[PDB]
């Protein structure tokens, strides 16, 4: 059934100019990562080589090589968010979940994003497609509460 | 049980037939420029013996073939 | 001579207006786009570079070619900085020194100090640029590395273990600087994107998307290797053996492209072979076979001493030269007196030089007293030499391989250049990726069609045999419409004939709408392709064995030349009608006689004016009658009146059709000498044997497809003591001729004296110029890169009425499927040279590319054993289901003898040159277990015959 979805995706991006990125985006959105089982057909459709595809996949960060937990937590580690106390937040959260930075699981996945546009609302995060700001050491409780 | 020689002759004929102008002269020229003594002799023997499975063009072209010593 | 040859400049050569500049206070004049680095190279002032190579376009990765330029800010790169007039550049200041030292510091901070026990010592472009810049200290107490197996706290995750999956080179990333020349080469030069850069930053590692190189799309060709400076990618023969000292230029014994090499040598031991950056044929590129497969010359199975049998059932007997030749000549004279001189014959080898070729045809004419010689070209590209002769005036190519660079379209009939002629396909893809267009007329999806970054492509997947119908329909389209060039016709060709041709072709029976039934190709597609070909400014045709090896080959070639003349794609760089010659020195061979109807120079044998010249030159009476051809030989010997044969460098059994017949004809022969290296399938029916020499031991020339005469040099020493021309003269003098040659230069001199074209040929010329196109007389002294450039040879082209004759090998109930025989990249024709190498990896067993739907009803599965129940024989083979081929078509390969493939193949042949019908054979593929009745007996014979005493 995966092949069907993939074919659909490829058909949807037919004739476009430089359609590798969109196609990969969609492939990821579908499954959750770029399986090596799907490096070839993409190439076959686009006239590329498995290698080029894998290289593109490897370069960019937003293309998962392996799936994530049921929940995901991106936590800015940039300048501004750092300024208004991101370290402490990070510590509290990774103590709560027991998962350090970059370390994933079947349950959750904590990672970094390096900005979100919430540079005034300095301590910022993205939890499961929901943005959060002004993350003091209290809101983390609510963050974890809705998130086991 | 066709002779390889007859086959080749008929092939050459089949070709040179569609050509414009002299259709036998060229046949003879080719068979004389390309084939060897025993083969030419065999062919001439065939045409003289009036063997079947042979194109009339070759029959016409045989007398024009380079003679055998 | 040029500097490009010996020195690795930085960037490629550019064309443009002259531009003056001052590199480090030295005046230079060079084209516009040309870089600073290349100019500085041309001026002698060397600049530090690691990531810049001529093979490819430059990229600012190393940052070590930094220079101070007046009018610029900072320290820009020379690799990327194109010259401009009045530019003044400084190459070595204190600043630049400091920066370069810093960069190398950074490099080496992540490099192991395994110099002095690394393979590429003395040949690493990192080491010598680390000593150049003046590195003396590294200050970074590194913790994060790639080479270190053991980090702190445990193993290094970054460490990637070696990869020796490939049998010819090895990948040790521990020593990788990420210059990316490897990638750039596999993608720009070769054209198969097998390599990429996995990762972002320090984590960036070269990699093929696979566990190992072998599993990948990487075939071989060591471009990746030829370009890696840092022993990461390295040849194993350099790991085992040491790094070489000297270099010697030679050519490949394959493929007819003439890929020139320089053999690297450490004493007398051949360490490796690397392209030269010379020859218009290869500009520093190769394939696997030439680059790596040269180990047949050192195989245990090679034979080094003459042997005589006196009866095929009886075993061999290792014997010296003298008594062997005595026996030989005795039997020969006996037979010559008994059955006549016409009862003898030879078979020249294209694999051999042209000198030896000349000697052999002499031996056959001057000595034996006949015209019964021949060669491999009866079966590869004979019809060509008839059609192009009847139309233009030459039985040879039209252009070089540098022409393709200028074409705007490629029409490929019957060829698979990725396997046949790789290095040409590379240059083709280079042009395809640069906009050019492609038409392919094969029935079998070739990998040229699935090239990366391909432009537009049309594919006429037809039914084999119907190759003239399609051309006729193309012409019908062009004439029905009005797209052809009238100026060209009026000028370089005739008009009286053009009218007739047009009136013939204009018939609606030869229209695409009707042939679609028998052909299988669609109509609209054909019309489109025709319009596209006829519309383009500079189009070029490259054809091979799909046209020739048929019951209508000459006809087809003629049709093709007609198209080429109609459209006007002749007599110019970028256009022509190029046949892709195969074996090395097929062209040379055919040029130096090796045909039973001609003398050296494609001069007929009945020409008294020529026979006189040669009688005078050789001092002997010659024959005016033309000799026999191989099929004729065999039929004769079956019937009688043929008793002798001197087989030079050719396997008449595995590499010829109707194997049963040829065997029965080779057995009924009181004497059949052999002059190969190894014990071939032919020697199973032999009475005598003479060792030959490899291209490494030889000395002479090779005349390739683009008529280029590449020079072959001696690097090793003949293990059997004597090369092949030496042996030939041995035999001849032993018979009673009385030749005295001490060096083949004398022979080449003789040739230049006798035949025209080679009159200006001299070894010194080849050494200096580098190479020559054989039409080199006092006129066109440099050579003739392009034929028919000013009017045709006969004077006026000729239009000929072609028609489609239904082949006799049509299909029926018991032979429903068709058949096709072809090739592979790794293995050569019979693999006597190649099965004795490590190329049995990519291909160790011949397989049958069958179609699925044509298999389901049969019950075939990938890896299953099947039988080819044809008319002319039967064979067992392993299957392979693939949509490559069309339904009702099957594809086999004849590289392996364990499978007897040409036994299936039928006796049917061309009308003119009698080239066989290899590419068409009605067969029946079915499932089976018991191998066969023929293969068993064959193996029995071969085993009971290859035993020595
Ligand atoms: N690595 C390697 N290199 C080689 C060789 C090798 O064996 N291995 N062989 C050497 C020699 S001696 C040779 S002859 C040369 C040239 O060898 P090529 O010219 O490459 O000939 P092939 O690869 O046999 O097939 C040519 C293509 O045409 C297809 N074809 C079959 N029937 C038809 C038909 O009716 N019409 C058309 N339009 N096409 C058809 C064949 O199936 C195939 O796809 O290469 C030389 N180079
Ligand atoms: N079914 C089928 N049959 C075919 C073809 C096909 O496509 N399909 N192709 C046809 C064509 S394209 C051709 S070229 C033929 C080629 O087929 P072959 O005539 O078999 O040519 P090669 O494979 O080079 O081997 C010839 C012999 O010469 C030996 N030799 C190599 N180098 C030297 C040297 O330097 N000196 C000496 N004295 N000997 C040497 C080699 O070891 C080898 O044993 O096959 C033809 N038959
Ligand atoms: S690749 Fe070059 S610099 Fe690196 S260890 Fe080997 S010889 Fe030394
Ligand atoms: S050997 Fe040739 S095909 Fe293989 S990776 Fe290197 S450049 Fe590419
Ligand atoms: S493998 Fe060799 S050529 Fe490729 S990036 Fe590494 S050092 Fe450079
Ligand atoms: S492309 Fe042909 S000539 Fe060049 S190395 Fe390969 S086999 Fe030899
Ligand atoms: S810096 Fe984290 S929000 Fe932009
Ligand atoms: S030196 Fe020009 S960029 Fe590497
Ligand atoms: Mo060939
Ligand atoms: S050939």
């Amino acid at each position: 059934t995966d092949t069907a979805r993939l074919r659909a995706i490829l058909a949807a991006h037919r004739g476009r100019e430089g359609a590798l990125l969109p196609i990969l985006h969609d492939v990821q959105a579908a499954f959750g990562f770029i399986p090596e089982d799907a490096y070839a057909p993409i190439a076959a459709d686009l006239g590329l080589t498995r290698a080029e595809v894998a290289g593109v996949v490897g370069f960019y960060h937003d293309f998962r090589k392996a799936p994530a937990g049921r929940h995901v937590i991106k936590l800015c580690r940039a300048e501004a968010c750092q300024a208004m106390g991101m370290d402490a937040v990070q510590a509290r959260l990774e103590s709560a979940l027991g998962l350090r930075l970059g370390d994933s699981s079947e349950a959750v996945t904590l990672e970094a994003v390096y900005c979100l546009g919430l540079c005034a609302c300095a301590p910022a995060a993205m939890v499961d497609d929901r943005l959060v700001g002004r993350l003091d050491a209290a809101a983390v409780a609510g963050i974890v509460a809705e998130l086991g | 049980s066709d002779d390889k020689i007859i086959r080749m002759a008929n092939q050459i004929a089949a070709f040179f037939a569609v050509q414009p102008g002299d259709r036998a002269g060229p046949v003879a020229a080719h068979i004389s420029e390309n084939w060897s003594a025993p083969m030419r002799a065999a062919l001439l023997a065939h045409v003289a013996a009036q063997s079947p499975g042979l194109d009339p063009l070759v029959i016409a072209a045989a007398p024009q073939i380079r003679p055998v010593p | 001579p040029p500097l490009d040859w010996t020195q690795d400049m930085g960037t490629p050569k550019r064309e443009g207006a002259p531009v003056h500049l001052t590199i480090d206070g030295v005046e230079v004049t060079v084209p516009a786009g040309t870089s600073v680095l290349r100019a500085a190279a041309e001026a002698g002032i060397s600049i530090p570079k690691l990531c810049a190579t001529d093979n490819v376009e430059p990229v600012g990765s190393c940052r070590l070619c930094m220079v101070e330029i007046e009018g610029m800010r900072g320290t820009p790169t020379s690799c990327t900085t194109p010259v401009a007039p009045g530019m003044r550049v400084h190459t070595q200041t204190p600043q630049l020194q400091k920066l370069r030292r810093g960069v190398m510091e950074l490099y080496i901070s992540d490099h192991p100090l395994d110099c002095l026990t690394c393979a590429a010592n003395g040949d690493c472009e990192l080491q010598d640029m680390a000593g150049a810049v003046g590195l003396r200290e590294v200050r970074y107490q590194a913790k994060d590395t790639h080479f270190a197996r053991r980090d702190a706290t445990g193993p290094n995750p970054r460490y990637i273990p070696k990869d020796n999956s490939n049998p010819y080179f090895s990948y040790d990333p521990a020593k990788c600087i990420v210059c990316m020349r490897c990638v750039r080469a596999c993608e720009e030069v070769q054209g198969t994107f097998a390599l990429t850069v996995m990762g972002r930053g320090f984590d960036a590692r070269i990699s093929p998307a696979a566990p190992d190189f072998l599993s990948s799309d990487c075939v071989s060709c060591g471009a990746c290797v030829q370009a890696c400076p840092t022993a990461t990618l390295v040849e194993k023969s350099v790991e085992r053996i040491g790094t070489p000292e000297r270099k010697v230029v030679t050519t490949c014994a394959y493929c007819g492209v003439g890929c020139s090499f320089e053999a690297h040598m450490l004493g007398d031991q051949l360490v490796r072979m690397v392209p030269w950056k010379g020859g218009a044929a290869n500009r520093g590129h190769s394939c696997v076979k030439g680059r790596f497969a040269y180990g047949y010359a050192t195989h245990q199975d090679r034979i080094l001493k003459p042997m005589i049998r006196d009866k095929i059932t009886d075993p061999w007997r290792e014997v010296n030269w003298t008594e062997a030749l005595d026996f030989t000549a005795t039997r020969l004279r006996a037979l010559r007196d008994s059955h006549g001189a016409d009862a003898l014959g030879v078979i020249t080898s294209s694999r051999c030089t042209n000198e030896e070729t000349y000697l052999v045809q002499k031996l056959a004419r001057a000595v034996f007293g006949t015209n019964n010689t021949d060669t491999c070209a009866r079966v590869c590209h004979s019809p060509t030499g008839y059609g192009l002769k009847q139309t233009f005036g030459t039985s040879a190519g039209t252009q070089d391989f540098d022409s393709v660079e200028e074409t705007d379209l490629a029409l490929v009939i019957g060829a698979n250049p990725t396997d046949g002629h790789p290095v040409f396909a590379s240059r083709l893809r280079k042009r395809l990726r640069a906009g050019a267009k492609l038409i392919v007329v094969d029935p079998r999806r070739i990998d040229l069609l699935n090239t990366p970054h391909r432009g537009e492509a049309w594919h006429l997947q037809l039914k084999p045999g119907t190759n003239v119908a399609v051309m006729t329909a193309m012409a019908h389209v062009i004439v029905t419409e009005q797209i052809f060039d009238k100026r060209f016709i009026g000028d370089r060709c005739d008009w009286d004939e053009w009218a007739d041709y047009a009136e013939f072709v204009a018939n609606p029976e030869y229209a695409p709408e009707a042939v679609e039934s028998l052909t299988g190709v669609p109509a609209g597609l054909l019309r489109q392709a025709a319009r596209a070909y006829a519309a383009a400014p500079n189009a070029a045709i490259y054809y091979g064995l799909g046209v020739t090896e048929h019951s209508q080959g000459s006809t087809t070639v003629i049709a093709i030349a007609n198209l080429a003349m109609m459209t006007g794609n002749i007599g110019r760089p970028g256009v022509g009608v190029n046949p892709l010659r195969g074996q090395n020195n097929v062209q040379g061979s055919c040029d130096m006689g090796s045909f039973p109807h001609e003398f050296p120079g494609y001069r007929h044998v009945s020409d008294d004016a020529t026979r006189g010249l040669f009688e005078r030159t050789w001092g002997v009476t010659l024959s005016s009658e033309p000799g026999l051809r191989i099929p004729n030989m065999l039929d004769a010997a079956v019937e009688g009146r043929f008793k002798a044969l001197y087989v030079q460098g050719e396997d008449i059994l595995q590499s010829d059709p109707d194997t049963r017949h040829v065997s029965a004809g080779l057995a009924a022969m009181d004497l059949v000498i052999v002059h190969d290296l190894f014990l071939n399938e032919t020697a199973n029916y032999a009475h005598v044997f003479l060792p030959g020499s490899t291209f490494l031991e030889k000395d002479g020339t090779f005349t390739n497809a683009e008529r280029r005469i590449n020079r072959v040099r001696r690097v090793m020493a003949p293990k059997a003591g004597f090369a092949d021309w030496e042996v030939t003269q041995m035999l001849a003098n032993a018979l009673g001729a009385g030749w005295h040659y001490t060096h083949p230069s004398e022979i080449m001199a003789e040739i230049a004296a006798t035949t025209p074209g080679f009159a200006a040929v001299t070894y010194e010329m080849l050494d200096a110029r580098g190479s020559v196109q054989w039409p080199c007389n006092e006129k066109a002294p440099e050579g003739s890169p392009i034929m028919h450039v000013e009017g045709f040879v006969r004077g006026k082209g000729r239009f000929i009425r072609t028609a489609y004759l239904p082949t006799d090998e049509k299909t029926g109930p018991r032979f429903p499927l068709l058949l096709t025989t072809g090739r592979i990249l790794s293995q050569y024709n019979v693999g006597a040279q190649t099965r004795r190498t490590e190329n049995t990896v990519w291909h160790g067993e011949d397989r049958l590319e069958i179609h699925p739907t044509d298999a389901e009803t049969r019950g075939i599965r990938d890896g299953d054993w099947v039988r080819l129940a044809s008319r002319a024989g039967e064979t067992t083979l392993r299957a392979t289901v693939t949509d490559r081929v069309s339904p009702g078509v099957v594809y086999t390969t004849f590289h392996h003898p364990d499978t007897q493939a040409n036994v299936v193949t039928t006796d049917t042949s061309d009308w003119a040159t009698n080239c066989p019908e290899y590419k068409v054979t009605a067969v029946q593929v079915a499932a089976s277990n018991g191998p066969s009745d023929w293969q068993q007996d064959y193996a029995a014979q071969a085993a009971a015959a290859r035993r020595i005493e």
